[PDB]
């Protein structure tokens, strides 16, 4: 869907 | 002998997805939606100063010392008719360890220096947003032995082993130091490692352990 991303 | 590429992009809208597109299909390249092992090229989505967000393509980019690079390569490439370099378009950085720290280069050139060879990783409990056998993935291909139960470590002196753990997923947590003798770290510690393409010091991953 929507790539997660990591902060 | 061939040319080898096949090509992955992260964090693209499906308009710059098409512009990818129209550029494999006029050189030629593949262009797959996951990232495995055939994967040459991840094109990130990046602000003017070649800077990304961290995603598991990311990550996984710069673990296989892959070309990690602009979308800007792409849409420079369409506007001059040709592939450019890939090395004018390389991710410089990223939002959350630093603009400039040049990590996927590094990791391109350190193939044979791998920032976790002579470690062996347990990947311990729940994690989030990135499935356990892709974080096991990611350390190994950093040089990293995976072990999959604490029991496994062994052995003497020169280890060395690391228990690696995602807190906010989960107590259970702090008891591992009671059983075994390894740091027990945050996952950051595998992540920041990982996007410097440098081992980063334990000392601030540590999770404190009940005595």
């Amino acid at each position: 869907a929507c790539s997660p991303q990591f902060g | 002998v061939n040319k080898r590429m096949s090509m992955v992009v992260s964090g693209l809208t499906p308009e710059e997805f098409m512009l990818v597109y129209k550029f494999a299909r006029k050189h030629h390249i593949t262009l797959t939606n996951l990232i495995t092992e055939e994967t040459t090229h991840v094109v990130m989505k990046t602000d003017a100063e070649f800077v990304c967000e961290r995603t598991l393509k990311y990550f996984l980019g710069i673990a296989g010392g892959k070309w990690v690079v602009s979308y800007f390569w792409v849409t420079q490439s369409i506007k001059e008719r040709k592939m450019l370099n890939e090395h004018d378009f390389e991710v410089r950085g990223d939002v959350v360890n630093g603009r400039n720290h040049q990590g996927p280069k590094r990791a391109r050139e350190s193939q044979d220096r791998k920032i976790f060879r002579g470690l062996e990783i347990c990947c311990y409990g729940p994690f989030t947003n990135m499935p356990t056998d892709q974080l096991e993935w990611m350390v190994q291909l950093c040089g990293a032995s995976v072990v999959k139960e604490l029991s496994s470590f062994t052995l003497g002196t020169g280890v060395h082993p690391i228990v690696v753990v995602q807190p906010d997923a989960w107590n259970g947590f702090h008891a591992i130091g009671q059983m075994c003798e390894a740091p027990v770290v945050t996952r950051e510690w595998v992540l920041d490692s990982v996007a410097l393409y440098q081992c980063q010091e334990l000392d601030t991953y540590l999770i404190p352990q009940i005595p």
